[PDB]
């Protein structure tokens, strides 16, 4: 009475203040400041769905 | 109601979660899966609703 198949899930959820999310971490470029970096992953963002 | 139940679901838990935010009390709940029984039918099928 029971059968089976593969399917494609993921091994770690992870929410962020009450919402699903994920985690993205990084360094800025050698030679190179935080706060332009940050500023360069701010228009990143404008890059992504709605 | 679905106006309650946007405000519980997207709106409630982050300004719960604010600064100097001690209650909230809503008017309007959230959604839920209401299941109304007919007692005719449950008379029929010699069926509770336990």
């Amino acid at each position: 009475f029971a059968t089976g198949k593969w399917e494609y899930g993921s091994p770690k959820l992870e929410r962020y203040n009450g919402v699903p999310a994920m985690e993205i971490l990084g360094e800025p470029a050698p030679g190179l400041s935080s706060g332009d970096a940050m500023a360069a992953v701010e228009e990143i963002v404008k890059q992504l769905p709605k | 109601e679905d106006l309650s139940n946007y405000i519980v679901s997207n709106i409630q838990d982050p300004l719960s979660r604010t600064k100097g935010v001690g209650d909230f009390q809503v008017f309007g709940s959230q959604y839920s899966m209401r299941i109304w029984l007919d007692p005719a039918k449950l008379n029929s099928y010699q069926l509770t609703p336990g």
